[PDB]
């Protein structure tokens, strides 16, 4: 038959890695702006939708993870003074793990949680994770609810639940900050989390999303024409 | 030729017999597992609960769009395995859904029967996934479609229900697209009855029935009836809905939640 | 059980799994696992709490998705005492874990704290 | 020599273990004929349903006189195996009667613990066997006893109740002869807990338990409990029964019955 199936199979359908997030990170003093002296992320793959779209032809999944971190800066200000070289601190948070609350607390002293220091200027940073989910596999498009509102409740407002979430928090967050101290120039700095799935074996097929997200969940807002117009006997 | 059906006590035979389409080629079975650390023997009322229980009737009509149920939500109300549902912490079930629906040879239309594991929806408002319990689970009637997309704008008296479009499916797919799940196509020429053979699945190797609904009926108009020359006309169309090899495990109290 | 010779008495703990009530009073919570301890032979139970759970493994957060259970005790009988003992008799209360147990995805914790 | 009595998924240990008298020497068991016409399987629960059922406590005083109650009538009210009475038409079913009482070593005290099958109740009007379905069946709180006879004598409002004398046993006979049915009597001096194990009697091999009791729990005090000085003392007696090998047949809509 001599047709190489094999280009386009699941470990080579998902062998193109992605972008899932932009993380902000300054550096100055705490004023009474938005004090970006560390940003944190939620870990989700809905983040954007190149990949989202990509992932969500299938109900039920299993794969290991791998990431990649790229780091870029600028700077604020025309004839500013040279300033030196930046050390990024990636530092992952699983959930129950205590959150931090400021530019240098007892929690980033990385006492177990795996962390990442990381050079500007040298080779993006190149990690791998296997496959952290408790069940059997990940679970895209969870239905039913986390709690049930029951007769004997005190009240409506205890029982209540969110639709289709199965955690609260989904799998720990990211935290970045830069290890040098404040400056009196700031440096703004912006790290796009990249992704690349492995080891992929999926389940269930689905169709796949075509009227745009709206939100984490599966509804929809607008844009509610997603077909064109043409002449039936038209060619 | 003619299909002699009886899964349990019950039996459905038929007339006129067509096919049967078992879902992703697997047909239900129990827990396998040689080396596996539990080897007691939890409750398998399987030939005590098997009989096909049957919903609501509808009546489906000219510009009526479709209908939708969740399994196992359109059991809890009657029945014995409502009862061993509400008790135990957690199971595992197969299904028999078998739509039938007859009509003379004079009509037309077609139908089409869907059964989507996960079956999410989406909501009304603005408010992002906000819907409550009582509107989350319709039971044993089931919920409608509609033609156009017609949100809420009241934010005093929160609504808290589904809305979904039927070209749109409610997950936010194309109908055309609809056919890669197990489906069974009820061509009013040709035959009247159909069923489909599901299997359970998830991610776990057993769940809790309660919090959670594996299957979701959906039911699409694919062509509406016409009669000759009137324009209004009612035929039923009844879903009969019947466990296989259903097992629970782990008692607890009573648990009755609120359907407001 | 630490209280004196002399008294007697039947104590009953059980246990409950998760997506019901919360067990109030004796009549709803003897249905679950249950174990009616005694006191005037022995005086020390031993409740092995099975592993019944939807997941593989459950997390160790207050998540409500991934409950544990419910765990309550109730007086069988009242505690008899005779004349000249004292009536306030005290109980304490233990917990182990069997050879089945594993844990993963080693962290950092919350209880120690450092203001400097 | 601590018994470690355990049937389904509780338990009941003990701190002291006194004794296990099977009644009329023969364990319970499953249906047990090779030459059987049906050889299809019904509903065995039995590992599913074997939970320890408590009943409600009594508290036992001096001038009290004793408690009765029926099989499977007191487990109606609560648990699954409630619910697989009421839809089912018909079983069969092995008791745990499992009494407890413990109290100190000053106390004193005689207690007897029966198991009638058939155990037939006496009226108390002069209109004969003229009992409403509601005062039949105590369910789980049960009947107590009287010291003298005190009948009826109102002809307008009917009381259709029973009222059985202590030491006449309600059946008709005396007390000193009330042991040749299995027993196990609770000497306060030694031991504090009893326990006995009932097989399946009947007629039939198979009896429906709605209009059907088999056996009935009397409790009666052989002497009195005495304290050192004093003339009020309440002690509790709490009675666990559970069934074994139980299993149904003949699936039916459900029947509640009224209790006034
Ligand atoms: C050593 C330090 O830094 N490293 C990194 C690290 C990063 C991420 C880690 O966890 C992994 C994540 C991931 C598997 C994600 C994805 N995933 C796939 C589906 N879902 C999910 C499910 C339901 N809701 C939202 C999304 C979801 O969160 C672990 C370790």
């Amino acid at each position: 038959q001599r047709r190489s199936r094999s280009e386009s199979t699941i470990e080579s359908f998902f062998a193109r890695g992605a972008c899932v997030a932009i993380i902000e990170v300054d550096n100055e003093e705490p004023t009474t702006r938005a004090q970006k002296l560390f940003a944190m992320w939620r870990i989700t793959y809905k983040d954007t939708v190149q990949l989202r779209r990509k992932l969500e032809f299938f109900t039920y999944s299993r794969f290991d993870m791998e990431l990649t971190f790229v780091v870029t800066a600028n700077f604020t200000n025309t004839n500013n003074g040279h300033a030196l070289n930046q050390v990024y601190q990636i530092m992952y948070i699983p959930p129950g793990a205590p959150t931090p609350k400021s530019w240098d607390d007892y929690t980033w002293q990385t006492s177990s949680n795996p962390s990442i220091f990381y050079t500007y200027g040298a080779a993006p940073a190149r990690i791998s994770v296997p496959y952290v989910g408790l069940a059997n596999a990940y679970s895209h498009f969870y239905d039913g609810f986390a709690k049930v509102p029951l007769k004997t409740d005190a009240n409506d407002q205890i029982g209540d639940s969110l639709y289709s979430a199965m955690t609260v928090d989904d799998f720990g967050v990211l935290a970045i900050r830069v290890v040098n101290d404040h400056n009196p120039t700031k440096v703004t700095s912006k790290v796009r989390i990249y992704m690349k799935p492995k080891h992929v074996r999926v389940w269930c097929p689905r169709p796949p999303r075509a009227v745009p997200y709206y939100g984490p969940g599966v509804d929809y807002k607008d844009n509610l024409n997603p077909l064109s117009e043409k002449g039936l006997t038209t060619y | 030729r003619v299909l002699q059906l009886t899964i349990g006590n019950s039996t459905i035979t038929t007339q006129e017999a067509a096919n049967s389409v078992v879902a992703y080629g697997r047909w239900p079975e129990f827990i396998r597992d040689d080396e596996a650390n539990p080897v007691d023997q939890p409750t398998e009322p399987d030939v005590a609960t098997c009989r096909f229980y049957t919903l609501d009737t509808v009546m489906w009509g000219k510009e009526s769009k479709g209908w939708w149920w969740k399994l196992p939500d359109a059991l809890r109300d009657m029945g014995l395995f409502g009862q061993n549902m509400y008790y135990h912490y957690l199971g595992r079930s197969g299904y028999t859904v078998h739509v039938q629906c007859n009509a003379s040879k004079f009509h037309q239309g077609a139908l089409g029967v869907f059964a989507i594991p996960e079956y999410c929806l989406a909501g009304d408002s603005d408010k992002q996934r906000y819907t409550s319990y009582a509107n989350a689970n319709p039971g044993e009637k089931g919920g409608k479609f509609y033609s156009q997309f017609n949100r809420d704008t009241a934010v005093t008296s929160p609504k808290r229900e589904f809305c979904p479009v039927d070209y749109l499916l409610g997950c936010g797919v194309l109908l055309g697209n609809a056919f890669v799940y197990p489906h069974q196509i009820i061509n009013l020429r040709t035959n009247n009855s159909a069923t489909i053979v599901l299997p359970y699945v998830n991610a776990m190797a057993i769940d809790s029935m309660v919090k959670h609904n594996n299957w979701g009926i959906a039911i699409l108009p694919l062509s509406p009836l016409d009669f000759a020359q009137e324009s209004s006309v009612e035929i039923p169309i009844t879903v009969t809905i019947a466990p296989m090899c259903s097992e629970f495990n782990g008692l607890r109290n009573v648990t009755a939640p609120k359907f407001q | 059980f630490c209280g004196s010779m002399m008294a007697t008495g039947k104590i009953l703990v059980a246990y409950a799994p998760p997506g019901a009530q919360p067990p109030t009073s004796r009549k709803e919570a003897m249905l679950g696992t249950h174990v009616i301890w005694d006191l005037g032979l022995q005086s020390s139970c031993t409740m092995v709490v099975p592993w019944i759970s939807n997941v593989t493994y459950r997390q160790t957060t207050q998540d409500s998705f991934t409950e544990g259970g419910y765990i309550s005790m109730f007086y069988q009988t009242r505690i008899v005492v005779p004349l000249s003992t004292p009536k306030s008799m005290s109980m304490l209360g233990f917990v182990s874990a069997c050879n089945d147990f594993s844990v993963r995805l080693l962290r950092d914790t919350t209880h120690i704290s450092q203001s400097a």
